[PDB]
């Protein structure tokens, strides 16, 4: 019932529901990525254009923009 | 938790399977979806653009928070005492989901190791203490002889 | 009001229109009209033969609305008061056709941009009114406090 542990607990039991019942025989995979909220932002302060970002990087490029 | 077999052959090998049994499928390239958000309880001080995502089924998440190191450090409030304004630092490393439950927090707090086997100490007195009846006769000699009890409760 | 898009390639570049789309014609010499008309709210000084004809399509009349520079400068009645016989004269610059509105022809009079600046103060106030029924409570206390209120009033 701590502040650090409630919020990193609900944070990844959460997870654990979304792992859960979602059938991966039926062809689904699901990736997971550590960020935190603050970093998020400055990650997009840090690229002058949001096509060179960092997440940019992970949702377009790393999956969708690749052969294959 | 295996079930005893036999080596595999030509011939043919019936397993009872005290299981029932699920079923799977497929399709093109998955659905796939990333789920982003703050997963441990620190800021990682790597870039966002050299970390990397990690892939989770329902076969590796225990493999998956295992090797997060969800290590979780902070300071509590101590109710172990008479004390109210009395505080209490813990030690959490988490490696499967059984971590979050109380039988493996209490066991990584060493405050606590000490009252589970406490508790697992008089657990296994209840069982010959009513069973038999010359442990009163002895509660009344250790009522007598004062001074050899106390030299043997400090041992 | 930009899709956002990716950096154009040998790949191939898919963006979702929200747009639905029209189509196109053409001809020879188009049929070109000239009109011909008061389109201002003066009379220019340079004669005929040496002021210009500009072409006007549907993609650049937001411009040519902007560089005429029309500049209406009237004096109109004043209803802002208890005063009948009172006059207010007013000045306009128009460079969209949304200027024609009254939301861009009341920002540009300055007595009636503290009267939408009075609403919007008015409809700030609408929300959080209702909501917390301790704000009557401290009416009655304005009312019993009449020498602060006033005080405060003119700040």
């Amino acid at each position: 019932h701590n502040s650090q542990f409630q919020a990193m607990e609900s944070a990844w039991r959460g997870l654990k529901l979304f792992v859960d019942r979602t059938d991966f025989r039926e062809n689904n995979k699901v990736e997971i990525l550590h960020v935190t909220k603050d970093e998020l932002l400055e990650d997009f302060e840090f690229a002058p254009e949001t096509a060179q970002s960092g997440l940019y990087k992970h949702v377009y490029s790393a999956g969708y923009g690749q052969f294959g | 938790s295996k079930e005893g077999s036999v080596a595999p052959k030509e011939r043919i090998n019936i397993k009872y399977i005290p299981a029932t049994g699920d079923a799977q499928a497929e399709v093109e390239l998955p659905l796939k979806t990333l789920v982003v958000g703050d997963f441990k309880g620190h800021a990682e001080q790597t870039p966002l653009e050299e970390r990397a995502t990690v892939t989770v089924d329902k076969n590796n998440f225990e493999a998956v928070m295992r090797e997060s190191e969800l290590k979780i450090t902070a300071t509590v409030k101590n109710k172990l005492t008479d004390d109210e304004n009395a505080e209490l630092p813990v030690e959490l490393n988490f490696k499967s989901l059984a971590d979050f439950a109380p039988d493996a927090v209490a066991s990584q707090v060493p405050e606590l190791k000490k009252l589970i086997e406490l508790r697992e100490a008089l657990v296994a007195l209840k069982g010959p203490l009513g069973n038999i009846p010359a442990f009163r006769e002895r509660l009344q000699s250790l009522l007598n002889s004062e001074e050899s009890r106390e030299k043997l409760l400090a041992e």
